[PDB]
RNA sequence: GACCUCAAAUCAGGUAGGACUACCCGCUGAACUUAAGCAUAUCAAUAAGCGGAGGAAAAGAAACCAACAGGGAUUGCCUCAGUAGCGGCGAGUGAAGCGGCAAAAGCUCAAAUUUGAAAUCUGGCGUCUUUGGCGUCCGAGUUGUAAUUUGAAGAAGGUAUCU
RNA sequence: GUGUAAAGUUCCUUCGACGAGUCGAGUUGUUUGGGAAUGCAGCUCUAAGUGGGUGGUAAAUUCCAUCUAAAGCUAAAUAUUG
RNA sequence: CCAUCGACCGAUCCUGAUGUGUUCGGAUGGAUUUGAGUAAGAGCAUAGCUGUUGGGACCCGAAAGAUGGUGAACUAUGCCUG
RNA sequence: AAGACCCUGUUGAGCUUGACUCUAGUUUGACAUUGUGAAAAGAC
C-alpha cells in the first residue's frame, strides 16, 4: 500500500549533535584513510585553502 | 462598567467605553408611513379571517380565556396568541366608537 | 478479543476507511508550487504590496482575552477617524470590515494609529509621476512591516498597597452576591410593597 | 525491519508459534469488546472497574474554554519574573519598590499556595487566588491584586 | 405603486376575496394540462421579487403537482431487510414539490434556465407552482449584464442540482450551529470527516 | 403441495381449517367458500 | 377595426438530447458484516440504481459565532478531539466555537412618480472601418422596459466650497 | 478631451419602502452528536412590524445579547484510479 | 528501596466564632470514612523487538443474504396461422 | 464422493402456526378538498 511509512522524524537537536560528530571525524586522519580517502600525501587535517 | 474581577455579577475587565452609532439593520422591526397606510386599506379590501371573526365573538362574550387558548391554537405560539387577542380587541375597541 | 491488563481502545476502523485515504505525498511540491504562485503575484503588482494592511484586533474567549492578533479589516468608524471614506481604502490597499464594532477605546485608538503610520508611509502614483521615481521603490512587505505586537506585561517595581479585605474574601463575595442576586432581590421586592 | 521479527525464525517449524491444539483461528471470543459482561467479565471487573454504567449529569454543548484556568504554586511563581534582574530584584525589594508578577499576562488563571515564597514582598497579579496562597504572599509582606 | 398593496393582499389569503379568486383559479388551472405556458404571471408582484423582467427571453410556465408523501415503489409491499426498514406508507420524500415543479418545467423547456418558481395555489391533490425561465440564447438576456451571469454553462440544469431557492433549502444550506451537518455539502462533510489524513512525517 | 395453495399438503388430503374465509380476508387467503352466511345442503324453501 | 386567450406553418433565427469517469451537486437505497445468538443499533446516511455540471464543482459576503477586553463572507490544513454528546448507555459512535496557518474580494436585485415627455430592448431592411457601429421600420413593453437605491445603507431638500 | 456632464467627501432637516401558504406551531417519517425533538420532507394550523430568527432542557413572566430569513452573483487557497 | 506512626490537598459526616441583603457566611476543632493526590518534580520526542484492538488481518474454504441485469432456441400453459 | 443416516455448530434454507416483531391490502374516524339555503331539536 500507499501509506506506508516511507519518512522519519529524528530530533532536530539529535541530528545537530550528529553533524557536529561527523564534522569533528572529519579531521581525525585514521578516520579519513579507514573511510578510504586518499589524504596520504596531505600533512595536516583539516586541509583548509585560500579564498581564491 | 465591568467590575474588574474575574467573578461575581458584572464581571469583567474594565475599558474606556466609547459611543457606537447603531446600524441601520437595526430598525428593520419599526414600521413607516408608507407600510401603515397600504396595511391599513388592505384590511379594508380584504376583510378579516375565518378564524379572526371566531375570536372576536369569543372577546364580546367576555370570554378572555377562552379567546387566548384559542389563538394559541390557531397562530402556534402564546407570544403570538398575546398579540391577536390583543389586536382583535381593539377591533372591538373601534366598533364601539 | 478483550484480555490482560490494557487500556481500552477506540480505533474507528469498520467503514470502508481504505477508500479514504489521503496521504500528502505532494507536500513538498505543493511547498514549491504555492512559492512559485506567491513569487509571480508579487511581480504582476511591483512595487505595490501584496498583502492589504490589516487591523489589530482583541481574541474572543475568556481563555484568549490575553492575546491580540490582526483581524479582518478596520472598522467604519476606524476609517472615518482618518478621513478615509470605505469605497476608497479598498483601493490602497487597506481592508475593510463592516461587521465589526468599536465598543471601546483601546482597541479603536490602536487601529487610528497604524491608520495613521500606514497613510503616512504610503506613496500614491498618478500620471505626473515618472518611471525614475516607481522603480525607486521595493516591494515592502506589509504584514512585517506593521507587525502585530502584544501589550508588555506589567514588570518592574511599585509600591505595596494592602487592602483590609483578602483577594480570596473578595472573590468569595462576589461569588455569593452573584448566586444570590435573584432571590434576595425578590425577597426585597415582596417585603417593601407588603409593608 | 523484518529481519529481525520472530516470523523469521519461525520458518520451518510447523505452527509458527501458534501451537497445535489451539490452532489460531479467526476470533474466538468475539470482536472488539465484545461479551464485557458475559464471558469478558473476569477481565473487565478486575482491571477496569467502573467501566458499565452512568455517572453524574450531562452537559449539552460543553466549550472547554469556560473552564481554562491554569494554575501555578508559589514554589514556581518567581520564573515569572526577568532572569535578568531575578537576583538583583531579591535583594532590593521592598515595601515602596516591589516586583510586579502578571500570572495572567504569562498565561495563568489561579495562583495555588504550594511551597515557600523568598522572604521578599511581591505584587501578585492573578485571576484567581487560594485561601493559602495569598497568606504566604501577605506573610512576606506583599499583596494580591485582582485583575480580569 | 402598485406593488406593495398586491404584496399586503397576497398575505390574506383567508379574506373572502381571495378566497373567491383562489377557488375559481384553481378550478381553471384544473381544467388545463398538468404542464402548460402562462401568458403572464398571475402574481406579477411575487415574479417581480423573484428576478422576472417583463423583457423578451423571460417565461412563465404553470405546473400542477400531486400532494402526499412518497410511497416506497416495491411490489406488493416487501423489502426484503430488516424489520426497520419495512416501512412503505408514511414515507416522505427528501425533496419539496416546489422542487419537483422546477425540475418538471425544466425537463419540457430544454433550451431555457429555472430560474425561480412560486407557489399559486392548491387543492386536495394538487399544489400549483409557476415557474420563471430564462431563455439564454436571447440577445436581450445575452447583452444584460444583470443576468448574463446565466449563460454560463456552469448554471446548466441549476434546478436539477438544487441550486435555486427551494433546492438550497432542501439542501440545508445555511449558516449556523442549526446546519453543521449540510452547511457546505452534507455529502462533502462527511467525507472529509472519515478521510484519514496521513503525513510525510506522521504525528 | 403448501407453496401452491392454502388447502395443500398434509400426509392426508384435507383442508385442516374452516373453508369458510372472511370477507375481509388479502389476496391469497381467499380459496374456499368466501364469506358464507351457511354451509351445507340446503333443506326446505328459501 | 382593436384587445385577451388559444392555435398552425418544411414560416425567420436559434436551442436541447448523446458520450466520457477520477474528482463534483443531488435523489434513491441494501444486505453480507459487528454485536461471539438477535430484532433497535452497526456495516452506512456506504455499494448497486436515477438525475445534473465544470476545469474544478459546491460554498460564499451572516436571520453567523459568541457571552470575551469580544470576533467578523466562503473553503482547506493543523489543533480542538476519540472530546461534549449519542448508544439494547451494549457493541459501538461522535461534531462545533475558540487558537495557529494557506488563500483572501467583494457585491446585485424586489420593494420609490421619468411623469416637463419608455429616457429601455429583440428583430427586419439599408450601410460600414463587422465578437460590432450608424440610420430607419415594425414589434416587445405602462399587468412596467431604462437611469437612481440595497441596510455597510440610502433617498429628497440645503451645504464648505472643496477632490 | 460635447466635462455648465458624471462622480466623490463633510455638515444640517425630514424621511428611510427591506421578499408569505413564508416564518412559526403541531404531528408523521427519516436523519443528526443534537439529548421534552439537529436538518429535511408530507399533512393540519397559519403570523407580525422594534417585528422576526437565534442564544444546545420542556413551560409562563421579565430582561439582555446578537444578527436581519423566506430573492441573486462572485476569483483564490480545496478535490481529482478520467 | 522496604515496613510502620503521623502531617498537607480534594470528596463525605459532625462542630459552628467574629459578622450579616437574617440567611448567608464558615473561623475553629473533631470522624474504625473516601481519591487514579502532596510530602526538593520526570517528562517529552525518535527508533527497535515483543504483546493488544480495528482493519481482507497468517493462507485457502461454506450452506446463505443483498443490488442491478439476461433468458420461454429446451420445457410448461393460453392464443394466431399452417 | 471432504457420509446423504446420527450428533455437534450460539451455520442455513423450504414449509406451517393460537411463536416474537412487523407489513402490502382493506376497513373505521378526524381534518382538508368544501360551496349556497331551509325547518326542527340544543347553548351561550
Ligand atoms: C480524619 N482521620 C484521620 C484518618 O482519616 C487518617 O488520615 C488519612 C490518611 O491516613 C490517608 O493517607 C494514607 O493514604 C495516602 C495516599 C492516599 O496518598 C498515603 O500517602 C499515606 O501514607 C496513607 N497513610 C490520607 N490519604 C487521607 C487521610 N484522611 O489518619 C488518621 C486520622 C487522623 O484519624
Ligand atoms: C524524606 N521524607 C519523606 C518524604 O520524601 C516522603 O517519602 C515518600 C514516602 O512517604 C512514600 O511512602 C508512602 O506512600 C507509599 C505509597 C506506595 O502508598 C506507602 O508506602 C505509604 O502510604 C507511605 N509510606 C514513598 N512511596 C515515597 C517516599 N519519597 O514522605 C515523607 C517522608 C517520609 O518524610
Ligand atoms: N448512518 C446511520 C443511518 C441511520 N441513522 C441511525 C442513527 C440515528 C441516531 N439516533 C440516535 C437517537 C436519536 N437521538
Amino acid at each position: 500500500k500507499t501509506w506506508r511509512r516511507w519518512n522519519v522524524k529524528v530530533n532536530h537537536n539529535e541530528k545537530r549533535y550528529a553533524t557536529a560528530s561527523a564534522i569533528a571525524a572529519s579531521a581525525v586522519t585514521s578516520l579519513v584513510l579507514a573511510r578510504g580517502h586518499r589524504v596520504e600525501q596531505v600533512k595536516e587535517l583539516p586541509l583548509v585553502v585560500s579564498n581564491e | 462598567a465591568k467590575s474588574g474581577i474575574a467573578a461575581g455579577v458584572n464581571k469583567g475587565r474594565k475599558t474606556t467605553a466609547k459611543e457606537v452609532a447603531p446600524k441601520i439593520s437595526y430598525r428593520k422591526g419599526a414600521s413607516s408611513q408608507r407600510t401603515v397606510f397600504v396595511r391599513s386599506i388592505v384590511k379594508e379590501v380584504a376583510g378579516l379571517a375565518p378564524y379572526e371573526r371566531r375570536l372576536i365573538e369569543l372577546i364580546r362574550n367576555a370570554g378572555e380565556k377562552r379567546a387566548k387558548k384559542l389563538a394559541k391554537k390557531r397562530l402556534g405560539t402564546h407570544k403570538r396568541a398575546l398579540r391577536k387577542v390583543e389586536e382583535m380587541t381593539q377591533v372591538i375597541a373601534e366598533s364601539r366608537r | 478479543a478483550i484480555s490482560k491488563n490494557l487500556p481500552l481502545l477506540n480505533n474507528h476502523f469498520r467503514k470502508h476507511w481504505q477508500e479514504r485515504v489521503r496521504v500528502h505525498f505532494d507536500q513538498a511540491g505543493k511547498k514549491a508550487s504555492r512559492r512559485q504562485s506567491r513569487l509571480r503575484k508579487a511581480a504582476k503588482i511591483a512595487p505595490r504590496p501584496i498583502d492589504a494592511l490589516r487591523p489589530v484586533v482583541r481574541a474572543p474567549t475568556v481563555k484568549y482575552n490575553r492575546k491580540v492578533r490582526a483581524g479582518r479589516g478596520f472598522t467604519l468608524a476606524e476609517l472615518k477617524a482618518v478621513g478615509i471614506a470605505p469605497k476608497y481604502a479598498r483601493t490602497i490597499g487597506i481592508s475593510v470590515d463592516h461587521r465589526r464594532q468599536n465598543k471601546s477605546q483601546e482597541t479603536f485608538d490602536a487601529n487610528v494609529a497604524r491608520l495613521q503610520e500606514y497613510k503616512s508611509k504610503l506613496v500614491i502614483f498618478d500620471k505626473k509621476t515618472k518611471a525614475s521615481e516607481v522603480a525607486s521603490f521595493e516591494q515592502v512587505d506589509v504584514s512585517a512591516t506593521f507587525p502585530v505586537e502584544q501589550p508588555a506585561p506589567e514588570s518592574g517595581l511599585r509600591a505595596v498597597e494592602v487592602p483590609e479585605q483578602t483577594a480570596y474574601r473578595t472573590l468569595r463575595l462576589a461569588r455569593n452576591e452573584k448566586k444570590y442576586k435573584g432571590i434576595r432581590e425578590k425577597r426585597a421586592k415582596e417585603k417593601a410593597e407588603a409593608e | 525491519p523484518t529481519r529481525l521479527t520472530k516470523t523469521r525464525k519461525h520458518r520451518g517449524n510447523v505452527s509458527a508459534g501458534k501451537g497445535r491444539i489451539g490452532k489460531h483461528r479467526k476470533h474466538p471470543g468475539g470482536r472488539g469488546k465484545a461479551g464485557g459482561q458475559h464471558h469478558h467479565r473476569t477481565n473487565l471487573d478486575k482491571y477496569h472497574p467502573g467501566y458499565f454504567g452512568k455517572v453524574g449529569m450531562r452537559y449539552f454543548h460543553k466549550q472547554q474554554n469556560h473552564f481554562w484556568r491554569p494554575e501555578i504554586n508559589l514554589d514556581k511563581l518567581w520564573t515569572l519574573v526577568d532572569s535578568e534582574k531575578k537576583d538583583e530584584y531579591l535583594s532590593k525589594s521592598s515595601a515602596s519598590a516591589a516586583p510586579v508578577i502578571d500570572t495572567l499576562a504569562h498565561g495563568y488563571g489561579k495562583v495555588l499556595g504550594k511551597g515557600r515564597l523568598p522572604e521578599v514582598p511581591v505584587i501578585v497579579k492573578a485571576r484567581f487566588v487560594s485561601k493559602l496562597a495569598e497568606e504566604k504572599i501577605r506573610a512576606v509582606g506583599g499583596v494580591v491584586e485582582l485583575v480580569a | 405603486g402598485a406593488y406593495k398593496y398586491l404584496e399586503e393582499l397576497q398575505r390574506k389569503k383567508q379574506s373572502d376575496v381571495m378566497r373567491f379568486l383562489y377557488r375559481v383559479r384553481c378550478w381553471e388551472y384544473r381544467q388545463k394540462n398538468v404542464i402548460h405556458r402562462a401568458s403572464r404571471p398571475s402574481r406579477p408582484d411575487k415574479a417581480r421579487r423573484l428576478g422576472y423582467k417583463a423583457k423578451q427571453g423571460f417565461v412563465i410556465y404553470r405546473i400542477r403537482v400531486r400532494r402526499g408523501g412518497r410511497k416506497r415503489p416495491v411490489p406488493k409491499g416487501a423489502t426484503y431487510g430488516k424489520p426497520t426498514n419495512q416501512g412503505v406508507n408514511q414515507l416522505k420524500y427528501q425533496k419539496s414539490l416546489r422542487s419537483t415543479a422546477e425540475e418538471r418545467v425544466g425537463r419540457r423547456a430544454s433550451n431555457l434556465r429555472v430560474l425561480n418558481s412560486y407557489w399559486v395555489n392548491q387543492d386536495s391533490t394538487y399544489k400549483y407552482f409557476e415557474v420563471i425561465l430564462v431563455d439564454p440564447s436571447h440577445k436581450a438576456i445575452r447583452r444584460d449584464a444583470r443576468y448574463n451571469w446565466i449563460v454560463n454553462p456552469v448554471h446548466k440544469h441549476r434546478e436539477a442540482r438544487g441550486l435555486t431557492s427551494a433546492g438550497k433549502k432542501s439542501r440545508g444550506i445555511n449558516k449556523g450551529h442549526l446546519f453543521n451537518k449540510t452547511k457546505a455539502g452534507r455529502r462533502h462533510t462527511w467525507k472529509k470527516h472519515n478521510t484519514l489524513s496521513l503525513w510525510r512525517y506522521r504525528s | 403441495n403448501p407453496v401452491d395453495h392454502p388447502h395443500g399438503g398434509g400426509n392426508h388430503q384435507h383442508i385442516g381449517k374452516a373453508s369458510t374465509i372472511s370477507r375481509g380476508a388479502v389476496s391469497g387467503q381467499k380459496a374456499g367458500l368466501i364469506a358464507a352466511r351457511r354451509t351445507g345442503l340446503l333443506r326446505g324453501t328459501q
